This record gives structure tokens, sequence and C-alpha cells, in this order.
């Protein structure tokens, strides 16, 4: 999930604070690729 | 020997300076709203 | 579209080509399936 | 004999066959090769009524496995609120620590159970108890980003 990816421990700082992955990035389920916009009657669409 | 180098450092240099790099695009997808420029970013190319 | 044209620029055109069909050809056209990213001359942000 | 037929009867959630085996003098506190009792099974899988039939029949409510975990650990880890209550109402150690020093509060606070945390806290759950890594239930919440638990 996005949350488990969010709390990936990148770095434990000098004072002891944790650098989590959600502290350097937005995390969301998206497409593998964004080069194609597909619209059926002006609405978002996928198909076969 | 006179420069303190081995074939390993030669091979590593060719593998680093004779390379081809995928570097993305200015205006790459998904773009920001109102983007006006889209262009291939050419970073490194094979030597010739 | 001309070279370097972005994804948002082509979309407005397709939205205009879309909008045409579902109004000026309302009796005839049933639907428009628009693709922003590939054409029949190649692939790019300036085609669809 | 029947201590085995009871663990599987309690893992399957077969009420009458548990009740029949308690009538057959089957050991309420039988355990398998990892130390799990019919209450351990019924708490893990979420069978309330067999937790009630076993406890009514003298089942050890604070039985711990070969790693130190208890039926409240399983019930609080996995969201069985009613079983967390029924275990706690029957004398379940609310602050029990396994071989890693993990309490039912640590477990319920990890996955985001907000109700089971409160029910444990009411029944005197140590808010500041620590695992072998010094972590408390609060440290877990800020780790998970669960602003409600925090």
């Amino acid at each position: 999930s996005t949350e488990e990816f969010g709390k990936i421990l990148l770095k434990v700082n000098q004072d002891g604070s944790r650098v989590l992955l959600r502290d350097v990035a937005k995390i969301e389920l998206g497409g593998e690729n964004y080069d194609i916009i597909a619209e059926f009657n002006g609405q978002p669409a996928s198909g076969l | 020997n006179k420069f303190q180098l081995t074939p390993v450092d030669v091979i590593t240099a060719i593998k680093a300076q004779n390379a081809q790099v995928a570097a993305g695009q200015l205006g790459g997808t998904p773009p920001v709203k109102g983007q006006q420029l889209n262009a291939s970013i050419i970073a490194q190319t094979r030597l010739t | 579209l001309p070279a370097g044209a972005t994804q948002e620029r082509t979309q407005k055109v397709l939205n205009e080509v879309t909008h045409y069909y579902l109004t000026k050809e309302k009796n005839n056209v049933e639907s428009v399936f628009a693709w922003n990213g590939f054409g029949f001359a190649g692939r790019g942000q300036n085609t669809g | 004999d029947l201590g085995k037929k009871l663990l599987e009867a309690a893992r399957a959630g077969r009420d009458d066959e548990v009740r029949i085996l308690m009538a057959n003098g089957a050991d309420v506190n039988a355990a398998d090769v990892v130390g799990w009792t019919p209450l351990h099974l019924a708490a893990y899988w979420g069978h309330l009524e067999i937790v009630e039939v076993l406890l009514k029949n003298g089942a050890d409510v604070n039985a711990y496995d070969t790693l130190g975990s208890t039926p409240l650990h399983l019930a609080a880890h996995f969201g069985h609120l009613e079983i967390v209550e029924v275990l706690l109402k029957n004398g379940a150690d609310v602050n029990a620590k396994d071989d890693n020093g993990i309490t039912p509060l640590h477990l319920a606070a990890n996955r985001g159970h907000l109700e089971i945390v409160e029910v444990l806290l009411k029944y005197g759950a140590d808010v500041n108890a620590q695992d072998k890594f010094g972590k408390t239930a609060f440290d877990i919440s800020i780790n998970n980003g669960n602003e409600d638990l925090a």
C-alpha cells in the first residue's frame, strides 16, 4: 500500500529522527506510463 | 603503472564515458497544467 | 500539431474535434474515441 | 485422545463438537507444537462463542505460546473487539509481554484498531510499556501516520 511505502525508513538522522519515505515524496497508485490520454465522448476511458 | 591505474579502471572509465543515457523529457508526462514546452532530454551518447 | 507541442495543447484540439462530432453531426455520430499521444505518423505529445 | 480433537474443533469453530468434547472431558488447556490452546485458536480466528464455551469451562485465559503471545494478543492484533472484551472481562492480562516485550496495546495500535486500543486502555493498558527496541504504542502511531491513535 501507499502507507507501507510511506513509512520506508530512508535514514535515521543524527539526533535520532527518522527520515521516512513519505517525508520526501507523494505516494499514489498511478499508471505505468502517462503518454496516452484516452477519451470516449470527452470522458476518461480505458478499453481493449 | 606509472599513473597507478589498472585495466579495471580503464574498463570502468569506458563503461562510464562510453554510455547511452535515458534522460527523460522537458515537459515530460504527466505534465503540469499550462506547460508550453516538451522536448527530449539528450544526456550522454555512445562515443563514435 | 507542430513540433514541441504539449499534451494539453493537443487535448483542446481533440476536445474541439470531439465537440464538433457530438454537435454538428449529432444525428450521425454515436461516439468519439480520442487518443492523445499516438497518431499514424508516429508517437509524441503533439499527435493524436 | 480428545485434547487433539478439541484444538481442531476450536480452530474450525464447531460449537457443539467443542461442547460435546468439553462434556467428554477434553482438556481445555491442550496445546499443539507451538503452544496454542483452543482459546488461542478461537481468539486468532475470531470465534467468540467458543471463547465463551471454553472460558466457561475453565480455559486458561492467560495461556502463552512458545514465543510468549496470549489469546488477548491475537484478539487485539486482529480486531476481534468482542473477543478482546470477553477475554478481558474474564481476567486476561492486559499488559502481558511476549518474548519480544510486545503488549496487546502494541499489537492493536500497529494495525489501527481504535476501539480495541480504548478497551485495553480502560482495562489498565500501560500506555508507556516498551518492546525490546524501546518502542511504545505512541511511537507506533506516529510511525504509521495514524493521527487518530496519536
